[PDB]
């Protein structure tokens, strides 16, 4: 017998495609969810700032009543 | 030139309210609420005549 290195009856194929998934969101959906979380942060920001101004006015009234 | 008028320690001796910062600050709303009805007399004295050595009373 002979003992070279042949391929055994043929081998499987190997791909040659530029395999790209291009996944992720679109323009509109990513854009809208970013602006939506932005507006959520704005609303909570507005609420905290106006309640904070209430308390800071109370601090002003403390210094007024303390002064003379 | 002109001599000054400094009223001495004859009238400048009243026992101070010798409490500290935080107690006086935290007691402020009731302090302005019940009393400090006649201190606006003092403040009106002070703004109508800007000469302390007047509003000592």
């Amino acid at each position: 017998v002979k003992q070279d290195m042949p391929p055994v009856g043929g081998y499987g194929p190997i791909d040659y495609k530029r395999n790209l998934p291009r996944r992720g969101l679109s323009g509109y959906s990513m854009f809208a969810v970013g602006i939506g979380a932005l507006l959520f942060g704005y609303w909570s920001m507005m609420r905290w700032n106006r309640e904070r101004r209430r308390l800071q006015i109370e601090d002003f009234e403390a210094r007024i009543a303390l002064m003379p | 030139p002109g001599i000054v008028e400094l009223p001495s320690l004859e009238d400048l001796k009243v026992q101070e309210v010798k409490v500290s910062s935080s107690v006086l600050k935290a007691a402020a709303h009731h302090y302005g609420a019940q009393c400090d009805k006649p201190n606006k007399e003092f403040m009106l004295c002070r703004w109508e005549e800007k000469d302390p050595r007047r509003c000592l009373e």
